[PDB]
């Protein structure tokens, strides 16, 4: 809930980290935006 | 003269009621500029 430099496994970014009703498969590790830019991510540690 | 006035705004009221493709005119210029930007957010998913 506030603006942060992130990386995520090796994906650099930067914005707001929130809470999401999206299920993503086991397989699955990042979500995308119709422009290919993540906009969702399974955090490695704690699986939400 | 006024009864007929007054059924003709009647025909306009029905029509606009029924009919999706009246307002195609308004319509196309919305789909246009939504299109437009549709397709500028898909064109940064390219490499080039």
């Amino acid at each position: 809930n506030k603006c942060v430099n992130f990386n995520f496994n090796g994906l650099t970014g930067t914005g707001v980290l929130t809470e999401s009703n999206k299920k993503f498969l086991p397989f699955q590790q990042f979500g995308r935006d119709i422009a290919d830019t993540t906009d969702a991510v399974r955090d490695p540690q704690t699986l939400e | 003269i006024a009864n007929q006035f007054n059924s003709a705004i009647g025909k306009i009221q029905d029509s606009l009621s029924s009919t999706a493709s009246a307002l195609g005119k308004l319509q196309d210029v919305v789909n246009q500029n939504a299109q437009a930007l549709n397709t500028l957010v898909k064109q940064l998913s390219s490499n080039f």
